[PDB]
């Protein structure tokens, strides 16, 4: 492409800027001497001048030839070249008519005040909706003072004075504890803190304030002192400071407008403002999308940080399944916990029936099996179990403190007495179900009903949201279907896996042999299977 | 002895730009080169002829033409351009060397020459043709293996 | 940090403590479903709203990846938001009255 | 106890648009429909003090809650929405845009006639109650026509609105019973305010820059 | 195709409460438009003659397909007219009362609920009374312990143009809370309109008629399910 | 990297990173610690954090 | 038997095949009778249509240890290859297999004293680079990279040698007038505002401050002069923002400063870098290093790319 087009592209995307690049004499001579050639006589005038300027006496004579002081040359070294913009002018739109209104968020979280005073203070928010005609303002000007009504505002001030005297030491201690080094935007502490500075609650978005510029950062922006404990920040990015630096200088008195107030703990710059008097809205092209935050050590969950700051959610992989086109859930968490204690009770009852000597002499109502049971050591896992194969194992220390053996004893003593007489009658007795199984089935049923109600509500929720134009899924989470990428894909077609080349369908490892071996050993014969059906089908055929 | 992998030797050419030939060494000792003339002229030296139709070789591997032109970087020159016994059987060190020289993240368990390997090889060769690349030295001990 | 930002409002989980029975019968609490559980752990992802009126015990809700939990006493009406991922840790006997509500009341 | 507790009377009088919108209709929309909204917003803000100390543009976004609106989102949105609407109309009529807005429309929508055609199409294509908006997208730096739901406003997507119309029936039922296309045509011919839209675009230019930088020759 | 069907009541002085004008615009103009529009678009489609009620379900497709809206609004508009009889109001008599009494406590409980639900609808919408005789089509839909009293009468609020048919509930009674209906008459005093409807205009018998149709629908479904059980067994 | 002047903005090749120099100039390397962040990290890790 | 069955992915089938092949009778032992028909049970997981899936199950046994007794129960779990679950309701978290994993500190019960002690046992994390995250505008099209600017890259030059809220703008009755923007911009005023002030004569007054009380009365000591009422003291004080003074700095923002420039005989601008921050009494310089390139050389890279250590920057062709 063309040079102009290329420079345009760079300015737009990369951020190129032709800075001054103040050089030494030895270097200036190097930059203005290598353009001709090597060991060749210097014919250019600037090259000869740079060669002569390598001597200190030559420079101290040339500075006196033009009549400049010793500091004048050093000041002229750091001079901005190129075209300088015209001095900006301040064109005020019209009369500025304002009114002191207390902040809407004045009482901080955790500070209780009298209700009637807060009511009389908040009463002023209703009066802000009235309109004022700006043109006729001059006509109604009254120079006589002592007639203005500011009781509400005064009341706010009264409350404020109390709150600062109450919480100044606490705020300073928190600033010293959480913030280590001072930076433009943090709380003024130590020698920089003078009594009488407006604290952070005083301010509120929408207030015009006058201040002076005290800091200028290339990447962050300008910092204006508004006479408060926290400085103000005007977002100006890196590339705009090529033209904005001619209009904004350190120590300039400026008029700003507060547009947002944030928490100083999470956000680096609590007060962000815009310029009113030096209006430079035509030179800002790069802007911040989200306000800067602190990634501290206390916050360990990124979701809490995202919800506190207000940014988008962490993106995840896009699932191909639909929330409506999927089966329900019919597995209750208490199923395992009840099944294990039920099996434990059955086994203990069987062991007591087998050896009545141990069961005799002790009351069946209360049986102290083990007095060393610990809730912390209830979960014990040992992978040394290799009776049949090398595999891990777990041990569960069931407590007899909550085992309901009262009804279980009666149930077993009623069931065995009937099964024995059924066996004596020439019949085989198969117990259909027990009470614990009925309770587990009831738990499964209520959980299934909960899931059914959830999906019945979801079927109506999807409809209405679709109708009224509302997001069905949380925006910002499933936005990338496969933008996250380059993962090895098992699938051959992605080329992340092999495909036949010259008929190379051969597969490394993936031995089906090991599997074949366990199948072959038990049932080597390659006979044709006759009966083939699922276990549920087998139960259905058995019950039929 | 040398280790399996890609080396990207820049053979000096008498006419035109220097021909960049990349040799892929296998575990057994096979050699498969890829040449670059003044034009794209992406050909292989596996066949007896000078031009082995690297495009037809990549198409016969089983990859779709659209995915082939979409995966490789700089698809303009790719669109303008119009064995399994020992070559594909790369060793354990060959996969590591190919993942180190190139930018692939294929797991170490895979020891077969995937079509993505040839795609990335052609991409790096056509990039080196434009000046984005670095040659390799076969005398370096990192390129040699000790039995 | 001296946290003035509890998890009841960070995650939009509106909890009304010590609710009066007239508002309960105005909403329809007794004419709802039932759910009973002892000491368990129920990982659940919400798809719709849920007004939970706990009846018997206590439930400690732990959001995904978090180390701080929120506790609900037996006399609270909790409204779990949409797209909520948490892990309800139960400790003792628990009963509730729930009614999943779609967009709107 | 109550913030934003004010109907914020329109710039013009209730009988300024009488030849097109009767003075009774305006009285009802502003007097009854709007007033009510404010009262309920005040009653809801009295209960929750955290959402009380927040600006309108921030309150709307914090009550939208990214798809799962809080029970007070609809009301505040309506109050803001209505305010924008009254001011989005001016006494007299609107013939054509001015220096900046007309140029931006010609750059974005091609021409002003195509803009009017697309606006009328989007207004008639809406189903049910809702609003139609002429907004300025920040990251794209262009003007677009977006149609929304009952109370949702473009502030939830960080877009600066310039002109809006109330497609809720309460607005048109009294003078134009069921000819909604007529109501649109009247609003676009003799009720649209281009000076207000130009002023709002001038205000938005402090947040989104519509222009090209001055690149040095170096 | 589908054509406007006149209101059962005279729709002139049938209701002094609802003006003829209101009827003329709501039904004469708005209902007509919906049906006409449907006719204009359904023409030559696969759904040339399919019953509108079936056409609705087909066009709901999550993604509402182009004609769903017109169709639904038309259907719903006709349910409304049916719902109101000329002189009207009173208490349900017959079996409805029993169901109502079991499901919600008293008539005075359903009345409060219906009135409240209608008021809280925001924007255009309808209010519905329905029988919960639905059945899912994914997974473990079938109920173990199937019991009577699992079917219930429910109050459902709906957004503009969506009818409980889409979710397979049983439509019984409806109010058009969309504004076209009451503005002219009450100038935005929506609660009043709701109240008048539930006092002077509700013919509970009309809904009771539909009630029993629905009970039989449910029965026929489970009888067909029994038939299926027989098939797989024998 | 950084260059003020005396460097061609348009690259010599269409798909390369090579930039020729018309005159003598200084190339600067602004010191910093580079990092490689995925799409998940860029959701919270933003500018001036 | 269970009335409600979950839609599990494990499909257990029973296969019964003939022992011997048809047509060939094997010898029958006198002691042991032959088994004509046999049956077996197999466990096979669901197989996807796109790719064949196998039952990657795990076998483990659990024993109920109570009252000095043991039980024999075997459990099989068809664990999927990806540990990540599509939804949280379908999580496999409700299980425990191995206690070897100890790195899962997050699994500490909050009710135990160990959870409270871990807050102090785990000190403040300093493994992070501890720097300002500096994004790349040039790398926005490609994979976005990050530069961590810290104290090792930035230095500070030591020697180098009323205010407050005014008010809140009230709503304006004549919205038609462009009074909403408090001040116009000299460059953009030719777009949103007609040249009325150019044809007419603008007022010589610049700043007009009118303060309205809660009762709706405009009060100001001077009719239209610049007098500001400060909030804390409610005392009318002049701004005097101009003060007949101009502030300028010799070192401007963005200037690259080499070494041996000798701006002052006391402190030299070390680190040969760019001025990123300008204060009233100090200057912050980001470290940089210049490279001299001859005409005809080639710079490998774009403007703001990341150059790792040991990367080719400039290629010189020399004899
Ligand atoms: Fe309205």
């Amino acid at each position: 492409e063309s040079e102009e087009e290329a420079r345009r592209k760079n300015w737009v995307d990369r951020g190129w800027a032709p800075w001054e690049e103040i050089l030494s004499p030895e270097a200036n001579f190097a930059r203005k001497s290598l353009n001709e050639g090597e060991e060749v006589a210097l014919q250019s005038p600037e090259a000869i001048e740079a060669f002569k300027m390598l001597s200190p006496n030559y420079r101290k004579k040339k500075i006196s030839d033009m009549g400049i002081t010793e500091d004048e040359y050093y000041a002229k070294q750091f001079e901005i070249k190129g075209e300088i913009p015209e001095p900006l002018s301040t064109m005020w739109a019209g009369p500025l008519v304002v009114r002191h209104v207390p902040p809407r968020d004045w009482p901080p979280r955790g500070w209780e005040v009298d209700k009637k005073e807060l009511e009389f203070i908040r009463e002023t928010h209703k009066l802000q909706s009235v309109r004022v005609d700006y043109d006729k303002v001059e006509e109604m000007v009254k120079m006589e003072t002592d007639d203005m009504g500011l009781d509400r505002y005064k009341m706010f001030l009264k409350q404020y004075n109390e709150w600062v005297a109450a919480n100044k030491d606490r705020l300073e201690k928190e600033s010293y504890k959480y913030d280590q080094d001072y930076y433009p935007g943090r709380r003024k502490r130590g020698k920089d803190y003078q009594d009488g500075m407006y604290e952070l609650p005083f301010y509120y978005p929408g207030q015009i304030c006058a201040g002076k510029v005290t800091a200028i950062h290339l990447y962050q922006g300008a910092f204006v002192d508004i006479g408060g404990v926290h400085d103000g920040w005007v977002p100006i990015k890196r590339n705009d400071w090529y033209w904005i630096r001619h209009h904004i200088k350190v120590g300039m008195h400026v008029i700003v407008e507060i547009l947002a107030k944030r928490d100083p703990y999470r956000f680096r710059f609590p007060i962000e403002m815009r310029f009113i008097d030096p209006n430079i809205d035509h030179l800002i092209f790069n802007r911040f999308d989200f306000a800067p935050i602190f990634h501290r050590d206390e916050d360990t969950n990124l979701d809490e940080l995202r919800r506190d700051c207000g940014r988008q959610p962490l993106p995840r992989k896009d699932p191909g399944v639909k929330v409506e086109e999927e089966p329900l859930l019919s597995n209750h968490p208490y199923v395992d916990k009840l099944w294990q204690i039920h099996n434990a009770e059955q086994m203990i009852l069987d062991d007591m029936e087998a050896n009545p000597v141990k069961y005799k002499g002790k009351n069946l109502t209360e049986l102290t099996d083990d007095e060393d049971f610990d809730e912390e050591n209830r979960i014990e896992y040992s992978k040394a179990y290799y009776k049949k194969a090398l595999l891990p194992k777990m041990i569960t220390k069931v407590s007899v403190k909550e085992l309901d053996l009262e009804a279980a004893f009666a149930e077993r003593q009623h069931h065995n007495k009937l099964r024995m007489e059924a066996q004596e009658r020439g019949e085989v007795y198969k117990i259909p179900k027990l009470r614990r199984n009925i309770e587990m089935d009831e738990y499964d049923f209520i959980h299934w009903r909960r899931s059914l109600e959830e999906r019945e509500a979801m079927l109506r929720d999807i409809s209405c949201r679709r109708a009224l134009g509302l997001p069905l899924e949380e925006p910002g989470r499933y936005v990338d279907p496969s933008a996250f990428g380059k993962d090895q894909y098992d699938p051959d077609s992605p080329l992340y896996r092999y495909d036949y080349w010259g008929e190379p369908k051969n597969s490394e490892k993936s031995k089906q042999e090991r599997m074949t071996d366990v199948h072959n050993k038990s049932i080597v014969g390659k006979g044709t299977v006759w009966y083939e059906m699922a276990y549920e089908d087998a139960v259905k055929e058995r019950m039929q | 002895l040398q280790s399996p992998g890609i080396y990207y030797r820049s053979e000096l050419d008498h006419n035109g730009i220097s021909v960049y030939t990349g040799t892929i060494i296998s575990d057994w000792g096979g050699r498969s080169e890829l040449e670059i003339d003044r034009k794209a002229r992406i050909w292989a030296r596996v066949s007896r002829k000078q031009k082995i139709s690297i495009l037809v070789l990549s198409s016969a591997m089983g990859l779709n033409l659209r995915e082939i032109l979409e995966n490789v970087c700089y698809p303009e020159i790719f669109l303008s351009f119009l064995f399994f016994q020992q070559r594909c059987e790369l060793g354990r060190i060959g996969r590591r060397n190919m993942n180190r020289r190139l930018n692939l993240d294929i797991p170490q368990n895979n020891t077969f020459l995937l079509p993505r390997d040839i795609l990335a090889a052609a991409d790096h060769l056509i990039g080196l043709k434009f000046g984005m690349g670095a040659l390799d030295d076969m005398n370096h001990l990192k390129n040699k293996r000790i039995r | 940090m001296r946290t003035e930002k509890p998890l009841e409002e960070l995650y939009n989980v509106r909890v009304e403590r010590n609710v009066t029975k007239d508002r309960l019968m105005e909403l329809g609490v007794p004419r709802w479903s039932m759910w009973k559980t002892g000491k368990c752990k129920l990982p659940w992802d919400w798809h719709v709203d849920q007004l939970v009126y706990i009846e018997e015990g206590e439930v400690r809700v732990v959001p995904e990846g978090s180390q701080r939990f929120m506790q609900f006493v037996a006399g609270d009406l909790v409204r779990y938001p949409k797209w909520f991922e948490a892990d309800l840790y139960f400790n003792d006997f628990y009963q509730e009255r729930y009614s999943f509500r779609a967009y709107g009341d | 106890v109550f913030a934003y507790y004010g109907l914020k009377t329109p710039p013009y009088k209730l009988d300024a648009l009488e030849p097109y919108m009767s003075q009774k209709m305006l009285e009802v929309h502003w007097g009854e429909h709007h007033r009510s909204y404010v009262e309920a917003l005040n009653k809801q803000l009295e209960k929750n003090d955290i959402l009380y100390g927040c600006t309108m543009e921030e309150l709307i976004k914090v009550t939208y809650n990214n798809g799962n609106p809080l029970p007070e989102f609809s009301d505040a949105a309506q109050v803001w929405n209505h305010d924008f609407f009254w001011e989005s109309m001016q006494p007299g009529g609107g013939d054509m845009p001015k220096l900046g807005l007309l140029q931006q429309i010609e750059k974005d929508f091609g021409s002003f006639t195509n803009f009017r055609e697309k606006f009328t199409e989007a207004a008639l294509a809406l189903f049910g109650s809702g609003w139609i908006w002429l907004v300025l997208k920040r990251e794209e730096k262009r003007l677009a026509i977006v149609k929304t739901s009952n109370a949702v406003n473009p502030l939830v997507w960080n877009d600066i609105p310039l002109i809006g119309l109330d497609l809720w029936e309460h607005a048109y039922y009294l003078d134009y019973k069921n000819d909604k296309a007529k109501y649109v045509n009247v609003f676009m011919n003799h009720l649209v305010s281009w000076d207000a839209a130009l002023g709002r675009m001038a205000r938005a230019q402090a947040f989104v820059n519509l222009g090209e930088p001055k690149i040095p020759v170096a | 195709k589908f054509e406007l069907m006149p209101p059962p009541y005279p729709m002139n002085a049938l209701e002094p409460h609802m003006s003829h004008t209101t009827f003329e615009y709501h039904w004469g103009k708005h209902h007509r438009a919906y049906v006409d529009n449907l006719n204009k678009q359904i023409d030559g489609t696969e759904l040339d003659g399919m019953t509108l009620e079936d056409i609705i379900l087909i066009t709901y497709n999550g993604d509402l397909l182009p004609p769903f809206n017109n169709a639904a609004q038309a259907w719903n508009h006709q349910f409304f007219w049916e719902s109101m009889k000329p002189s009207g109001g009173g208490k349900p008599s017959g079996e409805l009362l029993q169901l109502i009494n079991r499901d919600f406590g008293s008539f005075e409980a359903f009345v409060k609920e219906f009135k409240a639900a209608a008021a809280t609808q925001f924007g255009s919408g309808w209010a519905w009374l329905a029988y919960k005789a639905n059945r899912l089509n994914v997974g473990n839909t079938s109920n173990p312990h199937p019991t009577d009293e699992d079917k219930k009468l429910v109050v459902v609020k709906t957004p503009n143009a969506v009818n409980p048919l889409v979710w397979d509930y049983s439509p019984l009674l409806t109010i058009d809370v969309w504004e076209h209906a009451y503005y002219l008459d009450f100038r935005n005093r929506r609660p009043d309109y709701i109240s008048i409807f539930m006092e002077k205009l509700v013919s509970w018998e009309a809904v009771s008629s539909r009630l029993e149709v629905a009970k039989a629908k449910a029965a026929e479904r489970e009888e067909e399910e029994e038939r299926k059980k027989r098939e797989k067994e024998e | 990297m950084h260059w003020s002047t005396d460097v061609y903005h348009a690259p010599e090749f269409t798909y390369g990173n090579v930039h020729l120099l018309p005159k003598t100039s200084h190339l600067w390397i602004l010191l910093g610690r580079p990092c490689r962040s995925s799409l998940v990290y860029l959701s919270i890790h933003k500018d001036q954090d | 038997p269970d009335p409600l069955q979950e839609r599990d992915n494990v499909q257990l089938r029973i296969v019964n095949y003939i022992l011997y092949g048809n047509g060939k009778p094997i010898r029958g032992i006198s002691d042991t009778s032959i088994q004509l028909v046999r049956t077996c049970l197999v466990l096979n997981w669901n197989q996807d249509k796109k790719s064949s899936s196998c039952e990657e199950a795990r076998a483990s046994f659990v024993e109920i240890r109570t009252n000095g007794l043991i039980r024999h129960f075997l459990r099989i779990n068809l664990v999927k290859s990806p540990i990540s679950y599509i939804g949280k309701r379908n999580d496999p978290s409700g299980s425990g297999l191995l206690s070897d994993n100890g790195s899962d500190c997050t699994n500490i019960n909050p009710f135990s004293s160990i959870y409270s002690y871990s807050k102090a046992k785990i000190q403040q994390s300093i493994n992070q680079p501890q720097g300002t995250i500096h994004t790349l505008l040039n790398r926005n099209k490609e994979c976005q990279s990050l530069i961590i600017l810290s104290a090792a890259n930035c230095s500070r030059m030591g020697p180098f040698k009323s205010l407050g809220p005014l008010g809140t703008s009230l709503p304006i009755e004549n919205f038609y007038s462009s009074y909403h923007l408090i001040t116009h911009n000299q460059i953009l005023v030719t777009n949103y505002l007609q040249l009325d002030n150019l044809k007419q004569t603008f007022q010589v007054i610049k700043f007009k401050y009118y303060l309205m009380d809660e009762n709706g009365k405009i009060f100001n000591p001077d009719p239209c002069r610049n007098i500001i009422l400060n909030p804390f003291n409610l005392n009318w004080y002049f701004l005097h923002h101009n003060y007949c003074e101009e502030t300028s700095k010799i070192i401007s923002l963005g200037q690259f400063i080499c070494e041996n420039v000798c701006i002052a005989k006391n402190g030299p601008p070390l680190k040969s870098g760019q001025v990123i921050l300008v204060q009233v009494d100090s200057i912050v310089i980001r470290s940089a290093k210049p490279y001299l390139a001859t005409p005809g050389a080639t710079v490998h890279g774009h403007y703001g790319e990341t150059l790792y250590e040991g990367d080719t920057l400039v290629t010189f062709i020399y004899e």
